This record gives structure tokens, C-alpha cells and sequence, in this order.
């Protein structure tokens, strides 16, 4: 999936209930490789310290 | 939304919950439940589901004293073309009949299941294992499981959940009880019992299977007697 | 929690590498005059900088440090050496040889360097012909015209970012010994103003534009369910 | 950076009850994620980053 | 009679050396740039001043006395030599080579020196991601948790003191002969405050931390009837 | 008295504690330990000693970040015939020296022992066994555990425990950091030392042993971040 649209799309089914997880991610957003090349992470990987709080839309 | 922990309404007895810790107190999540065709019901008591949830378990058993209301939020959602009907019930005091022909046989360890809780039955069996009695409930749906018709049970505090209509049902019971406060292991304050007032039904499907999940938060916590650590006895 | 840092002033305002143009001081193999045409595009990190933007104003600040070295051990001594830079706008005539009348620099701006001293400087304004400069533009210089033969300019080429060029030589006479010197240009975006931003390179630049060739697979390997 | 003293967390994603859907209709199906920062953020001590290299 | 040479600014208003960053310039056993990872307990001197207390904030004044020589006799002479310190915070991509791109230094700060001028000189604020510095740190970066394998990190590191490092090395093009440079670094902190008082070391440092190996007795003999 | 605990002092830096849980933070007394005529000091850490005290270290568990206050209260009585006194000290930031010639190799069980602490040595002893090495604490009493004179440990925050005089000794520590809250499992903001000024001495007894009581309680708590429960890994 890397380095395609496929990497954007996480899949969920219809199966049975179960508590495993969907999605598991690094709060660390310069350095995470999945957050580090948005605009955030690039924002970010141009300076040292960061601080403030982070939105995540689900869709 | 309570603490760390977010997301019709029925305030039981049109009462909120108010006082006579606070981070403890918050929303927890119970194992899911699969309502399928043939499913009788299930049960559970407050606040013996919550005790090995986080620091309310702790608080719980820490002290000597304690009480609390509860927010339960019940969730479950199907397609436009399922059909089913919930009863989810709050009873204060819910004592459930036993399984034997002694009186009040039921022990402890069955009695506060925990947030598995237990199930309703279609028909009442007897227990006769003398040697080695179950010491168990045996709680039959159309007697509510104390010896009540269960189309009365809506005299207690309620929601129903039409599968047509809604998906979650939202009680918010205040502390009941004959005492201001009192011990939450020897007492369960509330009982909730969900019970099909309409069978599950899929079209042309004799398998479907949709799960029931339990979100409670306690409310206007209070702890009192700070001593040892109480450690009941399990089976 | 002030954003003070990351005001866009504060983002350019760094001297960055765009050249290393090399001249020789010898006897006329070697180059005794070099011709850089001006842009930000030969380097990496300042045109990503600047393409987080599609337009933009500022003033410019150039600043050159100038190193040299001989060429061959103990071949002997040189005296202190002095650099000429010239800007020649465009279309100034342009040198074709060291002792060129043009050096003359009667109208052209000049800067004479002497070799030890602090890094030369300048300031220029905003100089756009056009009311912002364009990071990218997305059009031809000429539309080709029915009846034209196979109006062929380069896609995204246009004369709004034509500044000229700088024409550096040794203004010594050549030493007995060969000298060769590496004059490097820093750039310092000042009074920034910005718009229309747009998402990071990527992948590797290849050329002026924004064409790309390799290096087309960035993103590492990360299982989903794995913190 | 990637350094222990300054760990952010850990965000996950979990089934609550299950996906259901009727007859006749995809039994799978995608989410998308976006992510940005609050009115609260800033960032401090501007230098080069790693994501852009020349040869 | 007043303390106003021992007040704590007048206590430290002193540059102390605590690097010596040696380069070389050749052409490509040598060396032909060097990374300083930066700290104060290279040396003795300025951190037993420091450690003097527990948590400290300050600016810092950081200047740089450059010394050159070459290596054999009448091998040939030189021109004077310039050199780049770059300073790389934590993050940054550190230089692998004497010439690959990250000298273009578009965001990091970088700093120019000509080999005879002056001790090149900057400033810093207090810039620690704590509201102080920490001179001693009692605690783990990682909390071993059950589960883990054999969260092992070393006792007191923590990123509380990462700083980046400087990156040095001299622009010229490598000469025909072989030249050696010494960069030493010294610290003056300034406008301080500094908390919660401690008792100065007694032993020789061992390593970053308080742990000790040897001189272990420094107290001299002395009779105790005896003046 | 704090909450239901119940009983000259000094106040660290003339600093009360203050804030920037409740009933978690009380006085709770460790192990004993015995002053005997040869022992070379103890030494402890907060709020390492108190990781197992009842909900305070619930909460300290729970929670990615805490901060606290104590009040540290050494008990130590005797008769008026005998002698010995003892240094009562509060260091922030107590860093003590390893035992190898590997920096900082002291393991994080080592570093945090619990409420039974470590004591101090004569002398220092390098371990040499490689294939399996210590990696523990070796705190020389003279040298204070860091490489620094005893003698002077005295410009921290302390009391003196002379038996002639007193037998109690009570320290209020603030809480101290560069920051305004931390990780109470990752680091120790505060160190206890105890060393023998003056050796224990018994008329004509080469045998006398005495016991050493500590009873600290945390102050102006605040806990924030909570989360499922941290396991430290142990040894
Ligand atoms: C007399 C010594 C030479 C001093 C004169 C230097 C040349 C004058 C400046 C010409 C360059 C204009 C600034 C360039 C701006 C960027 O290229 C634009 N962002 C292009 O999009
Ligand atoms: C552009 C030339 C280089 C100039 C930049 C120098 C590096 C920037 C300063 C980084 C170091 C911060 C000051 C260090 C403070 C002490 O290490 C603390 N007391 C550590 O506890």
C-alpha cells in the first residue's frame, strides 16, 4: 500500500464484534512515519520543539 | 461528556444524581453482548459490574463506605431492514430467585458476577445437585426473574430500544437506597435487566446476531472510611 | 506560547547557499571569468522553503564568501588577490573574455573584493516585473499559431523570472602560479510576503520545473496496527 | 524527534459494537484519517529537516 | 564592604573553555570536519562552578579562539583559510561528508570565520524545554515496564540537555599542503539564576554522571592538637 | 494531622507545599530499620518509597503525571543513657554513584527499591563480574553517595537527631523540579539520607540496637493523564 492511494484507506468490515484494534498511532507527529509527511509533520520537521494540542478527523 | 470520557435521556424518578473519586468516576465500557433470535436476556448490578474498573474498583474496595448514581448508556445499531425490540430496565433492590428449595441459597460469588453479569431464562429448572448445590440465580423472563410479570416491569425506570426508531438508550439513576450511605460490596444499589420485548429478526436470515454494549459511568461519587484493602472471595 | 518563530519573516530569514561559482587566476584549460545566471533553483532546501508558496515579495540580500587555494606545493607565493562581481541585467552585454571592455561597469552595479576580508553584501528590492514573483507558473511564453511551422517555447518558461546574471573574475593580473577560488552566494529573503501555500516537494527535484524522475517511493513501511 | 523522555501517547481505534449492513449492500468499506493542529500550537528553534536531500 | 563580586552573575561572568574541536584541511587518516555534541562537562572547571547548584536558567555567550598551523616544514604556504560552524539541532540532518548538501545551511544557523580576525562570538537565550536547566536528573528516560524484554535506558540521561551539536569544518578547497586547525569553545552564561544549592565535588568526575572511580581520599594528614 | 493520620520541624527552603488524591495522601510509615553501633547510613527515595502505599500509589500508577509535597517524620527514641546522633537530609535530585565502570549503569529495579530503601557504605567496592553485573548503587557515606563531602551535606535541607536532646525529627519538603509536574515513575524529585554523625553507644553494651521509624505524608497532590495501569517491570 505505501507509496499509493491504497495507504490512505484503513478497511473495516461488517464481521463480528471483537476488541482488537482498528488503527494503533504514535502520538508523535514529526517523527511517526505515518503523521511526519503531512502538512503538519512537514510544518514540524522544520523546527526543534512543538507544543499544543492536535485534531484527528475520522471520515 | 464526564472526565476523560464522551458520548432519549431518562432521568429515573425525574431525580439527577447529587451528593449527600472524581477522576475515578467516569465512563466504562463492559464486554459486548450478542443478541441473537433466541436470546432470553441479560443482567447486571450496580456497583458490583464496576468493580475492577480502574480506580472506582480501587475506591470501591478501599473503603469502608461508599455511593454513587449511574449514567448507562446502552448501544445498538442495525440496518433499516432489521427488526427487534429492547426493554432495558433500572430496579432498585433487583433480588433475583434462586435455583433450590432452600430460601435465599444464593452465593456470593454468584450474586456479584461482575461485569459479565448473567442471563435470563426461558423456564425455571430446580436445582438438585444436594452434594454439590450450584447455589445459583435461575431467573425466568416472563417472571422478571422475581416472581412479577414482566409486562409490569414498566413501572420501573425504563427506555425501549426499537430497532426501527433508535439505537441507544440513556438511563440516569440517582442513589436509592433506605440509608444516606452504605457498604457497596455487601450492597448493589441498582439492577439492570435487558430483556426482547420483540424477537431479532433479519429477512430470510436464521443467523443474524447483533451485539448489545454497556457504557456506565457513576455519578456524585462518594467514599468514606479509608482502611485496608478488601478482598472478597471468588470461585 | 508566542508563534513568533513561525511567522513567515522568521522562516526566511536565513542565509542559504545557491552557488559555488569557481574562477581561476592564471595565465591565459582554466576559466578566468565565470557567468552565473541568478536563481534559487540550483539548491534544494531554500526552493522547498520557498514552494510551501505559490507567490511571493520580498527584498534580497546576497552575501558571498570567497575562498581560494593554489593550486600546486611550493610552486611559489601569490599577493593578495581582488574579485570583481558585476550584475549584468538582462540583456547588459555579456563578457566573452577577462579584459573585456565591459568590466568597464560604467552603468552595471560592480562589487570589488578583497580576499581576507568579511564576506561581501548587498540588498536589493523587490524587483518583479509582475506584482509577486512566481513559483510556478502554469503557461507558456508564446502560444504556437496555426500556420506556424512544428511558437515551441518550454512549458512553465516565462521572462518573470529573468534577473540576469553575475559575471565574476579576478581583477589581478595573473600570478606566475595558478589560484583557483570558489565564491559562494547566500540568499536572504527579507520583508516576506506569501501566498497560496502548497504542499512539500516530495520526491527529488528534477530541473526548473516540476517534473520528477526517481526517488518516487518516500514513504517507509509501517504495519497499521503497530504503534 | 523520536526520544523517550518526551513520548505523546497512543491513539487507537476500536470497534464499540460492530458494522452492520443489509442485504445488497458492501460488507466492506474505508475510513480516511486527517490530522491538524489547534489555535494552541507552536513550534520553536527553526532548523534544516530531513526530508528533502541533494546529490 | 559589599558582595557584588559574589553575586551569582559575577560568579559566572567568565568565558570557560569547553570544547577543542580539531580539523583538518587536506585533500581527501585526516579529518575534514568534526561534530561537537554540545555540553559543559568536557571539562572540570565550569561544571564543578555549575553543579554548585541544582537547576539553573541563563543565556549563553558562546565564543570561538581559532588556531591553525601546518604539519612539515617548507612544504609550501597557504591562503588564508576560512571555516564553517553549523549549528545542528536535535533532529537536524548531521553532515557525513565534507561536501554533501547539508552545508547549504538554508535553516540552520551557520556561522563564517576568517582565519586572523577577531574569536568569532554569539549569543544565546535560555532555551530549555523545562522552565530550568537541570544539572543532575534523578530518573530514567524509560520506565522498564513488565513485558518488556531484558525500557532499558541509562540512569539520569534524559533529553532535558540535548542541545544538537556543532558541525565544523574549513570552506577552502583543500590546499597542496596539509594544514591543522583547533577551534576551542567558551561558555559564559548570563543573567542567572540558579536553585537549590549543593555541595561541591570532592573527587575526580567520572563520566556525565556523579559516579566516582578514583582519588577517592583527597583530605590531607593533620594532627588535631596541632594549628 | 492529614485526613485520618494523626502525629523541631523544618521547612525546606521556608517553602510550604502548595498546589500549582485527597484521601490518598496521608501518613504512611515504612519498614523499620535498626541503628546498631556498626551501620553506615540508609537512604530512600520519593516517591519511590511510597509506590505501594494503599491508593496514593494507585495513583501514582494511573497517571502519566503527578506531583507532590511530603512530610517526612523520623522517629528514634532511646534512654538518657544512651548516645549517638543522627543527620536527617533532603536532597533534591539525589543522584548516587554506580558501581561499575560503566556510567550510569544502574538498573531502574536497583535505582527503586520501595519503602525498604538502601544504606550506605564504608567504603567502595567495584564490581567486577562482567558476564552478569550488578548494576546497583555503591553510595560511600563520607563521599554522601555522589562524590561529594558528608560534612557538607548540611546546605540541604535537614535535621539533627541528637538522642541527648530529641528523638523525632521532622523535614516539609516542597515539591522541587525544573518542571511544574512530572512523571512520578520515571523520576524521584526527592532523596532521604540518614547517616550516623555520632555512632550509637550503650554503657559497657557492644550489643544495643535501636529502632529507626519513618512516617511520610504526601502533600498538595495532583495527578492528571490517567490511563491504563503502568506495570514497572521488576527484578
Ligand atoms: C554589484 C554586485 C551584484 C549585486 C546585484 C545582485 C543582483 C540583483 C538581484 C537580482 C535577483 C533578484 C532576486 C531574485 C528573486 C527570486 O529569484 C524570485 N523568487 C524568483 O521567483
Ligand atoms: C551558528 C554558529 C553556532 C551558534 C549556535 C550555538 C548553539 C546554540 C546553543 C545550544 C546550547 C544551549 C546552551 C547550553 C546550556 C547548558 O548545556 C545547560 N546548563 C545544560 O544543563
Amino acid at each position: 500500500r505505501k507509496n499509493t492511494m491504497d495507504m490512505y484507506r484503513v478497511e473495516l468490515n461488517d464481521a463480528a464484534h471483537s476488541d482488537t484494534p482498528i488503527l494503533c498511532l504514535s502520538l508523535s507527529p514529526a517523527s511517526d512515519p505515518r503523521l511526519a509527511h503531512t502538512m503538519l509533520g512537514e510544518i514540524l520537521n522544520y523546527y526543534t520543539h512543538w507544543a499544543g494540542s492536535l485534531k484527528f478527523t475520522f471520515l | 461528556t464526564l472526565g476523560n470520557s464522551t458520548i432519549n435521556s431518562v432521568v429515573a424518578y425525574g431525580r439527577w444524581p447529587e451528593y449527600i473519586a472524581v477522576a475515578a468516576c467516569r465512563f466504562y465500557t463492559l464486554d459486548t453482548v450478542t443478541w441473537r433470535k433466541e436470546s432470553r436476556g441479560w443482567w447486571w448490578k450496580l456497583p458490583d459490574a464496576l468493580k475492577d474498573m480502574g480506580l472506582f474498583g480501587q475506591n470501591m474496595f478501599y473503603h469502608y463506605l461508599g455511593r454513587a448514581g449511574y449514567t448507562v448508556h446502552v448501544q445498538c445499531n442495525a440496518s433499516k431492514f432489521h427488526q427487534g425490540a429492547l426493554g432495558v430496565f433500572a430496579v432498585p433492590e433487583m433480588c433475583l430467585a434462586g435455583d433450590s428449595t432452600t430460601h435465599m441459597f444464593t452465593k456470593y460469588e454468584n450474586a456479584n458476577p461482575g461485569e459479565k453479569g448473567g442471563e435470563f431464562k426461558g423456564s425455571f429448572t430446580l436445582d438438585t445437585n444436594a452434594t454439590n448445590p450450584a447455589r445459583n440465580f435461575c431467573p425466568v423472563d416472563y417472571l422478571f426473574g422475581s416472581g412479577v410479570l414482566a409486562g409490569n416491569a414498566f413501572v420501573y425506570p425504563h427506555q425501549i430500544i426499537n430497532l426501527r426508531t433508535n439505537n441507544c438508550a440513556t438511563l440516569v439513576l440517582p442513589y436509592v437506597n433506605s440509608l444516606s450511605i452504605d457498604s457497596m460490596t455487601k450492597h448493589n444499589n441498582w439492577g439492570i435487566a435487558i430483556l426482547p420485548l420483540a424477537p431479532l429478526d433479519f429477512a430470510t436470515e436464521s443467523s443474524t446476531e447483533i451485539p448489545i454494549t454497556l457504557t456506565i459511568a457513576p455519578m456524585c461519587c462518594e467514599f468514606n472510611g479509608l482502611r485496608n484493602i478488601t478482598v472478597p472471595r471468588t470461585q | 506560547r508566542t508563534r513568533s518563530e513561525s511567522t513567515v519573516e522568521s522562516f526566511f530569514a536565513r542565509g542559504a547557499c545557491v552557488a559555488i561559482i569557481e574562477v581561476d587566476n592564471d595565465a591565459p584549460a582554466s576559466k578566468l571569468f565565470s557567468i552565473w545566471k541568478i536563481t534559487y533553483k540550483d539548491t534544494v532546501q531554500l526552493r522547498r522553503k520557498l514552494e510551501f508558496f505559490t507567490y511571493s515579495r520580498f527584498d534580497m540580500e546576497l552575501t558571498f564568501v570567497v575562498t581560494s587555494n593554489y593550486t600546486d606545493a611550493n610552486n611559489g607565493h601569490a599577493l593578495n588577490q581582488v574579485y570583481q562581481i558585476m550584475y549584468i541585467p538582462p540583456g547588459a552585454p555579456i563578457p566573452g573574455k577577462w579584459n573585456d571592455y565591459t568590466w568597464q561597469t560604467s552603468s552595471n552595479p560592480s562589487l570589488f573584493y578583497t580576499y581576507g576580508a568579511p564576506p561581501a553584501r548587498i540588498s536589493v528590492p523587490y524587483v518583479g516585473i509582475a506584482n509577486a514573483y512566481s513559483h510556478f507558473y502554469d503557461g507558456f511564453a508564446k502560444v504556437p499559431l496555426a500556420g506556424q511551422a512544428s511558437g515551441d517555447s518550454l512549458y512553465g518558461a516565462a521572462s518573470l523570472n529573468d534577473f540576469g546574471s553575475l559575471a565574476v573574475r579576478v581583477v589581478n593580473d595573473h600570478n606566475p602560479t595558478k589560484l583557483t577560488s570558489k565564491i559562494r552566494v547566500y540568499m536572504k529573503p527579507k520583508h516576506v510576503r506569501v501566498w497560496c501555500p502548497r504542499p512539500p516537494r516530495a520526491v527529488p527535484y528534477y530541473g526548473p520545473g516540476v517534473d520528477y524522475k526517481d526517488g518516487l517511493a518516500p514513504l517507509p513501511e509501517k504495519g497499521l496496527t503497530t504503534y | 524527534i523520536n526520544d523517550s523522555f518526551t513520548e505523546g501517547g497512543y491513539i487507537s481505534m476500536f470497534y464499540q459494537t460492530r458494522v452492520v449492513v443489509p442485504l445488497s449492500t458492501p460488507r466492506k468499506m474505508d475510513i480516511l484519517g486527517f490530522v491538524s493542529a489547534c489555535n494552541d500550537f507552536s513550534v520553536r528553534l527553526l532548523r534544516d529537516t530531513t526530508h528533502i536531500s541533494q546529490e
